[PDB]
């Protein structure tokens, strides 16, 4: 997952010694790209600052740009900082907010700062509106190469999952038609809730492709 | 206090009327093309009052109005459009010394512009916002390259003719966009490996991405 | 037999052999959920607690929830979470959630602080987790609840051998004709859910009531 990542941390290392604004880093949900994006966000050595999307709509209207503008101002006076969000009428005032914000990044040229890091759980939707080098630019997808790259990003954030040493990742790797690591690791989920009515304490071989089977 | 910027000739009539633009203006005031379709009860009429009331209050302003050809019908869709363009008429030409007050309109082609708008006074000076030539892509690069950071080779032919379709702001943001990315590296000079590099590829994704 | 093992296991197990979960692999379970027609709900809950080993937590019902001068369910919420920091991970029971579920900003408060709660970790995000309710048209739970709840049910069918359990429990009745066989009753009506009997006890019942 360093394709996708390095042109994050990159991009926002950059700015501290115009940089991307928007990278959609999208995935199926459980891919880890919070605890990825933390763990080098860690490495960054900013300021870790958390936002979430369902925090800009409150009980009050008008909260959203209240919660962009406040974090744009103590990002806007403070150093250069991390700001990683996850899940991106009411839809209207975001879209004027959004084009209000790219109107004083395209009008204006002020914002040799801290970025809107998004990522999205499910791009089944996606606004139109939302293509531009300011906008999410950056749409890449699960990594095309084979399965090691997936039993090393799946084994690093399953370290206290075992696994029975009778694995070829073949007949995984190729049963995913159209699926994501991610939902390969909710069939571990799933496949390890069942471990304990199946009497063996050790994750075995047929579990994966039983929860491939169960869950989808 | 008027203007009209239309680009008949293709795209980059709100790239370089958002490029001279961009590069002067005054406090902010936006007028965004989904606050006046008002789905409920078509009170639009105070919320003009209201909002140009402030620019009644605020004394130094531009009022951007930009795609005002799904506005500009010469059903009940256009009925509160012209609404608001009576709104607009008793408001600027009403019994007030709105002078100071500045206002900015775009569209797509001059036909269609109302022309009982199109009467002098209503819109000044208009400025026909044709193909980005060659010339003034030199020189808006020779202009726009000035305080940015160089290194002793120069060679503008290749920015010049790699960036095809770009306006003032377009290759502004794009050779920025390469001065930014030759100070990833905290080097003081800047080579035009970083320019033809940087301006290569974003421009590609510009192009791409120009919708 | 089945369903009875598959929330047993979630209510009595990570209590008992807590180092079992732990090295067993993935993580410790959650819990379950049920969801459907009352029938004979809340008794395998009595059950529960009657199999306590240690301890009898507090129960939580979902009227509690919305009161009168709102801004006490809050306060509410965080003293019995409170309560539960205090009595060393104590048990936390929600019944009837479709009083609130199914999305009112004073209710919002409630139940979207309740969801921050429950997927906030900062109480604890592991003892255990059980919903009962009756209507499955709760969007809002169906929506936020693969984040940390899991192990989807229904709410009473069991197997074909696995009603006579559900009937060793509504032996409770009044009588059949007499005290000579429980199993007279307990296998002499198969085919229906833990609602649909007690469609039998209420229907079937009423005909032994209306049997002059």
């Amino acid at each position: 997952l360093d394709k996708q990542i390095q042109e994050l941390v990159e991009a926002i290392v950059l700015p501290m010694n115009q940089p991307p604004k928007g990278v959609l880093m999208y995935g199926p949900p459980g891919t880890g790209k919070t605890l990825l994006a933390r763990a080098c966000a860690a490495q960054t050595k900013a300021t870790f600052l958390k936002l979430a999307g369902p925090q800009l709509v409150q009980m009050f209207i008008g909260d959203g740009a209240k919660l962009v503008r406040d974090a744009f101002a103590l990002a806007k006076e403070k150093a250069p900082s991390i700001i990683f969000i996850d899940e991106l009428a009411g839809d209207r005032e975001v879209q004027r907010t959004m084009l209000e914000l790219l109107n004083q990044l395209d009008g204006f040229q002020p914002n040799t700062q801290v970025k809107v890091i998004a990522a999205t759980n499910r791009v089944d939707i996606l606004d139109p509106a939302l293509l531009r080098s300011g906008r999410l630019d950056r749409k890449i997808e699960f990594p095309m190469p084979n399965e090691e790259a997936r039993a090393r990003i799946m084994q690093i954030h399953s370290r206290k999952m075992n696994v029975s040493p009778d694995v070829n990742y073949e007949e995984l790797a190729r049963c995913t038609d159209d699926f994501n690591g991610a939902q390969c690791k909710a069939v571990c989920v799933e496949a390890g809730m069942i471990a304990l009515r199946r009497g063996a304490t050790e994750l075995t071989h047929e579990d994966y492709m039983e929860g491939i089977l169960e869950v989808q | 206090k008027g203007c009209l910027l239309y680009g008949p000739p293709g795209t980059g009539k709100t790239l370089l009327a958002r490029a001279v633009a961009s590069q002067l203006d005054c406090n902010f005031l936006k007028v965004v093309s989904s606050s006046i379709v008002d789905k409920y009860i078509g009170e639009s009429a105070r919320l003009i009052r209201e909002m140009f009331n402030y620019a009644r209050d605020h004394q130094p302003c531009i009022i951007f109005m930009d795609e005002i050809d799904a506005i500009g019908g010469r059903t009940s869709a256009d009925r509160e459009i012209q609404r608001t363009l009576m709104e607009l008429l008793n408001q600027m030409d009403g019994f007030d010394t709105l002078h100071r007050v500045k206002m900015i309109m775009a569209t797509n082609r001059p036909d269609t512009l109302d022309p009982a708008l199109l009467r002098p006074g209503r819109l000044d000076r208009k400025i026909h916002i044709d193909l980005p030539n060659e010339q003034a892509r030199l020189d808006i690069l020779k202009i726009h390259a000035g305080p940015i950071t160089k290194h002793g080779e120069i060679d503008y032919e290749a920015i010049v003719k790699l960036s095809d379709g770009f306006n003032g702001a377009d290759l502004r943001n794009v050779c920025t966009e390469a001065g930014m990315f030759a100070i990833r590296a905290d080097h003081d000079f800047v080579v035009q490996e970083d320019f033809m590099k940087a301006v290569r590829k974003v421009a590609d994704s510009k192009k791409l991405e120009s919708k | 037999k089945e369903q009875i093992e598959k929330l047993r296991e979630v209510v009595e197990t990570p209590l008992l052999h807590p180092e079992r979960f732990v090295n067993l692999g993935i993580e410790p379970p959650k819990g379950v959920l049920l969801f459907g027609p009352p029938g004979t709900g809340k008794t395998l809950c009595a059950r529960a607690v009657a199999n306590r080993t240690d301890a009898c937590f507090i129960r939580v019902i979902g009227s509690e929830l919305v009161q009168k001068y709102v801004g006490e369910g809050a306060r509410m919420v965080r003293e019995l979470f409170e309560m539960a920091r205090t009595k060393k991970a104590c048990l936390i029971f929600f019944d009837e959630i479709d009083a609130i579920g199914g999305a009112d900003n004073e209710v919002q408060r409630t139940m979207l602080e309740l969801i921050n709660q429950l997927d906030g970790f900062d109480p604890r995000g592991n003892i255990k987790v059980l919903m009962a309710t009756n209507r499955p048209d709760t969007l809002d739970p169906a929506l936020m609840r693969p984040g940390r709840l899991d192990r989807k049910i229904e709410f009473s069918l069991p197997d074909l051998e696995g009603r006579t359990h559900i009937f060793k429990i509504h032996a409770r009745s009044m009588s059949v004709e007499r005290d000579i066989r429980f199993e007279l009753l307990a296998r002499l009506c198969p085919n229906s859910t833990g609602a649909e009997i007690r469609s039998v006890c209420t229907e079937a019942g009423m005909f032994a009531i209306r049997a002059r």
